């Protein structure tokens, strides 16, 4: 675990989440995808605790996908991200808290409008145009407050989020071994495979 | 706090001051430290503000439904066993301390409760952080056979001995005199001896002082 | 705290914030984060204010005797060596400090030393340092070119300390720009962030975070 | 174990005009919830027209402040009677208080007097020496209440001129004598109000050109 | 505290001094440590003033409900119950009690029952900080089958004592006598105890 | 990690001539990292108005759990809850969790709608009820806040005149605390009337 | 680094008309164990000075010797040693406030809160504390430990400003420190019914009283007070 | 350990038993804690064997030095000397000694140093462990003047009783008569003072 | 400081030494050299404690320049190392021991002879064909273990030495940015700038 931003653009949500899973001095995995579909318009990412963050995200996974065959009907991301907030809201006060921050990318298909949520582990929700958890927030979000326009294209957004890998690369102590990107939009989620 | 409790001839006295803290910083400057547990029982408080107000509340709950119950008056006493009984349960994390006094026809009476759920009886009492200064007072001037206009001036006297000396003390005080045969009364504000001074000049700000970024009118209306 | 300073084709931009604090009081919002050392010797301080304020003033005063004993204008890397080896000294006694000794000499050409309480020395071209660090390197870095003009470069000092005043805690105030040249230092102002948020999110659009 | 330090309460406030600088401090004396004393003076005239005041911990205030005044003498043996300038005075200050960086003087310094421009000067310190000149700067428990008021009233922070918008703002002037009295007497007694550790009397000593003026107020004794 | 319970010729004694503490601070210096669980059997309390007055009410509540199906409860009876209680809680309580009742058939008998929860019948008990002054001065003086003056002296000569030395005993000696005849109680002011 | 001060935010209010204020900052944040201008602190149910500083995650879930209570409380009463009321069901409520309490500073602020009287109240994180009848302050510069209202307030203010008193009380006392700031909003409530006004303030 | 063992309890005091009275008790306290009853704490120096002292006593016994000491130095070479160059109550406090402070800062405090009273050359009446951190005060009234919290309010009463002092006679002031007393023997766990009490008067000088006793004690009432509740025998 | 020291008419008895512990082990049943630092000044120990031992040999040069010098010294000289180690030592030691000696001007004189270093002049003092079971019994039966006998059953009685309710305390009663006739070394059985 | 390593081969040593300067959560530089030559055959590397490393390093550089002087000579690799020995094993008792470790590469020019010296801080000296500090000797002893050959030439080591900068690189937690190369023979101290 460890890096993972998001960019909410004019028509997409942006989701980029670093592929390294480290464990003492040793670099286990270096393809690792920190990221669960929650529905079809409906994107999250996730890191904290070994275990607590895999095991928290399919979590919701099930409830969300549950939610969906009952009614047929897809949860709206606003929806989704007070469920997970709630969530996450009752395990902080549990015997054993998840200690889990959660960056959740959706495209409300009703208002045609594309949503970012930044939730961390004490269910602390807020909506914004760029997220970051953990130490990453520390250098992007000072140069989003730069770089950012709310009109900008989902290839504008991918070039802005170059931009902030790129500052992490060159400043951050860990090597946490590039992202993986995916995109929120009105046509679902998909992968960037070169990045 | 302080509060003091002192009986007199045909009843019972009971004051305390009206500041309320947090650390160095006065929360409340007119706070209200007595409590109702029944019309004739009344109860001052110190320690954890909440804690105070919680627990006289609830045995002044179960007090008003035991007296139905009974058909009786409720009597001090049976507040005291409440009262006690609970905060010995908790064992001082509840931290109220008490001076419980009343009239009902057994008599008149009055105690003192601490947190961890032990009582005191006694003709006069003091609790809180300013129980010393005005215990000082009530150990110099109280007499046994007090009237009532004696045991106000003793109260009021030893209250304000809290106020001007101890720091977690100050403002105003209250007062409530229970005495057999008649009405409590509870007298709010019995002394004012630290009214703020005319202010040197008004702050009023010329209109339009503040920058504004935005206006907009808000539906409370369904 | 954040401070910076970078090397660039037309010399070194000095940039520092003005804000003290004690735990989240704000102490002050006007404090100097400069020390002019000499004509030719800038220091910056972040860390403890006593420590900055007290040994750099204690530095300039070593300096000063430098060019008296050997009547030549001290080296950078010399005062920052003087600096550096001070605060070894002191290691683990508690001192809290993050300098920057920015210059020029002759035999040096521009040149800029980050030194710190640790006793870490190091030479470089751009250095962030202080609480908000990172927020200035964010910008810094995304915009940092070697071929810079002098008003460019002056802007992005500039931008990069309201940066990390706007998302820094800790960091606020004003900015106090510096320019280091061959002829020496030139002070170019001090930049109030009330005012300069604001003129910089209407005239460069930025800051959309921000409800305008 | 042995605890060197205690705190002694009070607060001071720092106001410098065009042609005068003032320096107040109540006359309260604590520690913990007991007074001390009502009347324990700690805002001092050191001679050459500069006032000092040390708050805090009372012995190191008043250990620093004696070291001030055989400072000041010293200077006058050691360098033909010439006066020392106020801005002299707070870089000899510094090194009083970072000579003990690793033992401390548990103080907030601020001194007060003229430039040597003939203009008002007051500056402050923190426990261990640095130090800035500034308009205004209150100092001790209080400060935290008083200094956003300051800021307000001398500084004229956040006041926008009406009808602009919000965009020029509220031009900086200095303030007569009678009118940064009048915020002295309204920033004390508020922050007698809510403060503990502040009352009794309110002290100003005023800095002009033909020498140091006392001016003494009651405060709140709750 | 200081507190003692003496058997003699008719009954029983049971003594206490009359201080209540906070530290150093005298938050009672009037307290009535003798405390009826019944009609003739009384204990002496030191120890946390909560927990031995939480004990004493729980004891005259299982005495009451005693009497009301077995009738009179011997002081035996009354010590167990005090026991039950101090040892199956010992990890939470801090309860010095001396048991003191009076039967017909057993005349005077004195129970003590310290921390731990063990229970000791003696001819006569001491207890509470106070205490430790006088061990030396009771065992000297102590004598069985004395009469009511004499074990009212020798109470009243023992706490004066233990009240000089211990800072945290005083006030006034408050006393229960236990006999046939009935219950008396007595009270000895400073002015007389002092000076012994 | 002290629970009412890793986020940060204050809140205010105060009364005037037939009318209260209520204004509270816009940031949030994580110790020093500032996260979001937008977090408000001030919520309302019908006409009674409660702000809540603290850590913002039972800031969210109060507000939640109010709405919650006033929604069921209006559907069996057939009527608004009144200020006095609410103050109640709030100190019960944070009671409740005596030792587990919510870390929280609420601040309740409206005009009872059948006396017309002005009314503000404040809590401590454990229900302790704090009435006034000038101001109420909380939040993590609220020693600056005490300061600021005691000096600037004078009773019986005009709406208008009001709004600039606890504007200023309210910025100056912000800058004065780093874990406050970023934006500020601030409620002038009259009898059937509601303005809410976002002041331009320092963004450091 | 010190810890105290014996100790010896409040010590007060006020101002009057003409002078200064200053009291305190005779017990030496090992702990809860009231130990020594025979211990004089208060410690003239000259005719026209009083030294209270509180705390512990082997520090005590150390300002002691001190003070004795200082009366031999200042005789030394000193021709006016009995007139216009005698030790003043404010030269004897700057010097024990001096060591005080300096303990203070080596780490290694005397363990004391002390008050000197006196009157000075010109009349005036001097009266000022000072402890183990070498924080000093003056005030019309001053006491250390409990006499803090309980003296000085019924103290403050006599004389609660400045302007009080020349209203208030030697009887009236004299009245308050014994009821004062009183009152410390009735809620202070270590103090004793034994005390001493000294006035430094501007006209009749030194007066030093040994063995006074508290009296005029209430008691009677407890005898009344029964159980700590419901019980009613 | 329990010591003490009494005066009387012809000069000064010191008295303590025989006891030292290691725990609760009995390192020494025998144990001489009367020690002399001069011809008629002696001393008794309590606390630290090894810290009251070091400081009663520096004290027996001081005196040996001084009485080189200067002559006899007076038992206040001698008790000035133990303070003067004990109290700045206070952070080392932990020594509670008792100091009596006997001149032909001042007679009999007991000296006490408690743990802080102060000195306490008295008609008699006790100390050690075991003392804090006899003060109420000293307290009452001591008399100024007494004759040796009585002095010796006075001491006798007392260290009975602080033996027989202190663990640390017992062996056998060691006693020193300092009185003008010269020194007089005395000891006294189990079998006799258990059964007092 | 963190990564420093030394290969001995048939006629010289390889040192190799890791970029990064990293601080809190931010690397202040990427062009460290880490590295004194103490004598024209004779170069250290070190890491260690900030401030002690280069405060350590100059101090034995300016003992053995000294030395240099005085004799009109140069110091063999082994006195020099037993010498930085000392000096550490001096350090270890003080009131504030350095907290430094080291490589001593050299070529003793009378022996004809490549050596290198492992030396950490408490002062335990090793001679050594291949030597590491820190965590990086957890991968790279092993893997010398199975290519190394005594009889390499200095080009065969640098191929080896790539081959253990690109394992670090694979499985090291930290981005250590590189490494710089140098080597000690006969003809003195080079530095490979193409590394
Ligand atoms: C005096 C003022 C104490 O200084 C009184 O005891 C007073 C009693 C009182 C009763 C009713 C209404 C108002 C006041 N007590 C306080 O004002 C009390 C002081 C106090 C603070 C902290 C404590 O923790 C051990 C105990 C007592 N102040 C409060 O209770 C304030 C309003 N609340 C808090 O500070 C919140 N605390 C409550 C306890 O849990 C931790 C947080
Ligand atoms: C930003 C504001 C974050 O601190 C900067 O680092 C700033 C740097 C600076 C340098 C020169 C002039 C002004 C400002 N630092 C501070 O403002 C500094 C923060 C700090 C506090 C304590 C520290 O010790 C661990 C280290 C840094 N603030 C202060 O020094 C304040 C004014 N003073 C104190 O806290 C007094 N303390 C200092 C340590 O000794 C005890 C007394
Ligand atoms: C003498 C005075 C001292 O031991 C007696 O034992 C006395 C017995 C007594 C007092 C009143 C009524 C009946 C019997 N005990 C006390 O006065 C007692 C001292 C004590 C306190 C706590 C203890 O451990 C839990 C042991 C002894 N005083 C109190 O209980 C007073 C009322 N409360 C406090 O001091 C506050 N305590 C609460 C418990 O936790 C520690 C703080
Ligand atoms: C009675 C027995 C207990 O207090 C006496 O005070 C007795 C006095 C005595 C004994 C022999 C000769 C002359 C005087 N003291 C002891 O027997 C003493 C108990 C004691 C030990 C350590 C103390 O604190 C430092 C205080 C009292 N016993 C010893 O000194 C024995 C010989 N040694 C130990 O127990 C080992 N100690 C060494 C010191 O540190 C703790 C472990
Ligand atoms: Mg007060
Ligand atoms: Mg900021
Ligand atoms: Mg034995």
């Amino acid at each position: 675990m460890d890096i993972i931003l998001g960019i909410r653009v004019q028509d997409s949500v942006i989701l980029a989440s670093s592929k390294a899973v480290t464990r003492g001095i040793s670099v286990l995995k270096d393809s690792d995808d920190k990221t669960r579909q929650l529905s079809p318009h409906t994107l999250m990412s996730f890191a904290g605790e070994a275990g607590d963050t895999v095991q928290f995200a399919e979590y919701i996974q099930a409830n969300i996908q549950l939610y969906s065959i009952r009614e047929d009907y897809e949860l709206s991301p606003q929806a989704v991200s007070s469920f997970v907030r709630q969530e996450l809201a009752k395990s902080i006060r549990s015997r054993r808290p998840y200690q889990v921050n959660v960056l959740i990318g959706g495209y409300d298909k009703k208002k045609n409008k594309p949503e970012l949520y930044q939730i961390d582990y004490l269910g602390t929700k807020v909506e914004l145009p760029y997220g970051a958890h953990g130490y990453s927030g520390f250098y992007t979000f000072s140069l989003l407050d730069h770089h950012y326009r709310p009109d900008m294209t989902t290839e504008e957004g991918l070039d802005l989020l170059k931009l902030c890998v790129q500052e992490l690369e060159k400043r951050m102590p860990m090597d946490f071994k590039g992202v993986i990107v995916k995109i929120v939009d009105k046509d679902g989620i998909r992968q960037v495979d070169d990045f | 706090t302080t509060i003091v409790g002192v009986k007199f001839n045909n009843g019972v006295v009971i004051a305390a001051d009206t500041r309320s803290t947090q650390g160095p910083i006065v929360a409340d400057k007119n706070c209200a430290k007595l409590h109702r547990i029944s019309p004739k029982i009344w109860c001052a408080g110190a320690g954890t503000a909440a804690d105070t107000e919680a627990v006289t509340q609830l045995i002044g709950s179960n007090i008003e439904l035991h007296s139905l119950y009974t058909s009786r008056e409720p009597r001090v006493v049976s507040a005291l066993q409440m009262l006690k009984q609970h905060l010995f349960k908790y064992q001082g994390h509840i931290g109220a301390y008490l001076i419980v006094a009343g009239v009902d026809p057994t008599g008149s009476h009055l105690f003192s409760i601490h947190a961890h759920g032990s009582t005191d009886v006694g003709y006069y009492l003091s609790l809180g952080s300013g129980s010393l200064a005005a215990m000082a007072v009530l150990e110099s001037h109280w007499k046994q056979d007090l009237t009532k206009e004696e045991a106000i001036k003793l109260a009021s006297d030893a209250i304000q001995a809290g106020i001007w000396n101890d720091l977690g003390s100050g403002s105003n005080v209250d007062v409530c005199v229970m005495e057999i045969g008649k009405d409590a009364e509870y007298l709010r504000n019995y002394l004012t001896p630290n009214v703020r001074e005319e202010k040197q000049k008004s702050y009023k700000f010329p209109r339009g002082t503040t920058a504004v970024l935005k206006e907009s009118i808000v539906n409370i209306c369904d | 705290t954040t401070t910076l300073a970078f090397r660039f084709q037309g010399g070194i931009i000095v940039a520092v914030d003005s804000r003290a604090t004690a735990g989240n009081w704000v102490a002050s919002q006007t404090v100097k984060k400069v020390i002019e050392i000499n004509p030719f010797l800038l220091g910056t301080m972040a860390g403890g204010v006593a420590d900055c304020q007290f040994w750099e003033t204690w530095l300039g005063s070593q300096c000063r005797l430098h060019e008296l004993r050997e009547k030549e204008r001290i080296s950078v890397a010399a005062a920052s060596k003087i600096l550096s080896n001070l605060v070894y000294q002191y290691k683990g006694a508690g001192l809290s400090m993050g300098t920057m000794i920015c210059g020029y000499t002759r035999k040096e050409g521009p040149t800029i030393y980050y030194v710190d309480s640790d006793g870490t020395r190091l030479k470089g071209d751009i250095f962030c340092v202080g609480s908000g660090q990172t927020f200035a390197y964010g910008v810094l870095d995304s915009n940092y070119k070697w071929d810079l003009s002098v008003e460019d470069a002056l802007y992005l000092g500039k931008r990069s300390i309201l940066a990390a005043a706007h998302r820094d805690a800790y960091s606020g105030g004003s900015v106090n720009l510096y320019h280091v040249t061959e002829d020496g230092w030139i002070y170019h102002g001090n930049h109030d962030v009330g005012e300069l948020f604001w003129k910089v999110k209407e005239e460069e659009g930025s800051f959309n975070n921000v409800i305008g | 174990q042995f605890n060197p330090y205690g705190d002694n309460g009070g607060t001071i406030l720092g106001i410098a005009g065009e042609d005068f600088a003032v320096l107040a401090g109540d006359t309260r004396n604590i520690t913990d919830y007991s007074i001390n004393s009502r009347y324990e003076p700690k805002v001092f005239d050191c001679g050459d027209n500069i006032v000092m005041s040390a708050n805090g911990f009372a012995a190191d205030g008043d250990a620093l402040v004696k070291r001030f005044k055989n400072s000041v003498k010293w200077y006058h043996f050691d360098h033909n009677d010439k006066k020392l300038s106020i801005n002299s005075a707070a870089r000899n200050i510094q090194h009083l208080l970072y000579g003990k960086r690793f033992f401390p003087y548990y103080v907030h310094t601020i001194i007060a007097g003229l430039d040597e421009d003939g203009k008002g000067a007051v500056y402050s310190f923190d426990p261990v020496g640095s130090y800035e000149r500034e308009q205004c700067r209150a100092g001790g428990a209080a400060a935290s209440l008083i200094m956003p008021f300051l800021d307000n009233q001398v500084n004229f922070k956040n006041q926008y001129e009406p009808g602009t918008n919000g965009k020029v703002k509220k031009p900086l002037k200095y303030l007569s004598v009678e009118e940064v009295i009048k915020l002295v007497r309204d920033s004390f007694t508020s922050a007698t109000e809510r403060h503990i550790q502040v009352g009794d009397g309110l002290e100003i000593l005023i800095v002009t050109k033909d020498g140091v003026r006392k001016e003494f107020y009651e405060l709140k004794r709750d | 505290t200081s507190i003692m319970a003496v058997t003699f010729k008719d009954g029983v004694i049971l003594g206490a001094d009359s201080r209540t503490t906070t530290g150093a601070y005298i938050a009672n210096r009037v307290t009535d440590k003798l405390t009826r669980v019944h009609d003739k059997i009384w204990c002496c309390r030191s120890g946390s003033a909560a927990d031995t007055q939480a004990i004493a009410d729980i004891v005259q509540y299982h005495l009451e409900l005693y009497t009301s199906q077995y009738g009179t409860p011997s002081t035996e009876t009354a010590a167990s119950v005090f026991k039950e209680l101090c040892y199956e809680n010992k990890d939470n309580l801090t309860a010095g009690i001396i048991v003191a009742g009076y039967d017909d058939k057993n005349k005077g008998e004195v129970y003590t029952i310290p921390l731990g929860g063990s229970v000791h019948k003696l001819p006569y008990a001491i207890a509470g900080s106070g205490s430790t002054f006088i061990y030396g001065y009771c065992d000297k003086n102590f004598r069985e089958n004395m009469s009511k003056e004499e074990t009212v002296d020798f109470i009243k000569h023992s706490l004066s004592q233990a009240i000089k030395w211990d800072g945290s005993s005083g006030g006034v000696i408050r006393m229960v006598v236990l006999t046939a005849a009935g219950v008396e109680r007595l009270i000895f002011y400073p002015d007389e105890y002092e000076q012994l | 990690s002290d629970p009412s001060s890793i986020n940060g935010g204050i809140v205010v209010a105060m009364t005037g001539k037939d009318c209260v204020a209520i204004a509270c900052d816009l940031r949030l944040g994580s110790q020093s990292l500032g996260v979001s201008n937008k977090f408000e602190k001030i919520f309302h149910y019908g006409h009674v108005f409660l702000g809540i500083t603290g850590l913002a995650t039972d800031v969210t879930t109060l507000n939640e759990m109010f709405r919650y209570k006033t929604n069921l409380y209006k559907l069996k009463e057939e009527r608004a809850i009144e200020p006095e009321t609410f103050t109640q069901l709030v100190s019960s409520s944070l009671y409740e969790r005596r030792f587990g309490p919510y870390f929280v500073g609420p601040v309740v602020a409206g005009i009872n709608s059948k006396s017309g009287k002005p009314f503000i109240a404040g809590f401590d994180l454990i229900g302790c009820i704090d009435e006034a009848k000038d101001f109420i302050v909380s939040g993590t510069a609220s020693d600056q806040l005490f300061g600021m209202c005691e000096s600037l307030y004078e009773p019986n203010l005009e709406p208008e005149d009001l709004f600039e008193t606890i504007s200023q009380a309210l910025l100056n006392a912000a800058d004065r605390d780093a874990l406050s700031g970023w934006g500020a909003v601030v409620y002038i409530i009259k009898k059937d009337e509601v303005v809410k006004r976002y002041l331009k303030m320092r963004q450091d | 680094t010190q810890q105290p063992i014996v100790t010896g309890t409040s010590v007060i005091s006020m101002k009057y008309d003409n002078g200064v009275i200053i009291a305190a008790d005779n017990l030496g306290s090992y702990g809860s164990l009231l130990r020594f009853n025979g211990v004089e704490r208060l410690i003239p120096v000259g005719d026209n000075t009083v030294v209270g002292i509180s705390g512990d006593i082997s520090d005590m016994q150390h300002i002691e010797r001190l003070l004795k000491d200082l009366v031999t130095e200042n005789a030394y070479d000193n021709p006016l040693a009995d007139a216009e160059e005698a030790l003043e109550p404010s030269y004897i406090f700057e010097y024990l406030a001096t060591v005080m402070y300096q303990r203070r800062s080596k780490m290694n405090p005397l363990w004391n809160a002390i008050i000197v009273a006196g009157v000075q050359s010109n009349g005036d009446q001097f009266l000022r504390y000072v402890n183990l951190l070498g924080v000093t005060y003056s005030s019309p009234t001053l006491a250390t430990g409990f006499g803090a919290h309980m003296a000085n309010p019924l103290l403050r009463k006599v004389v609660d400003r400045e302007s009080d002092i020349p209203k208030t006679t030697v009887q009236v002031a004299e009245e308050a420190i014994v009821n004062a007393m009183r009152v410390l023997y009735y809620r202070d766990a270590r103090s004793s019914r034994n005390f001493s009490l000294a006035i430094i008067d501007k006209n009749t000088g030194l007066t030093f009283k040994k063995n006074l006793q508290v009296e005029n004690m209430k008691w009677d009432f407890a005898k009344d007070i029964k159980g700590y509740g419901t019980q009613k025998i």
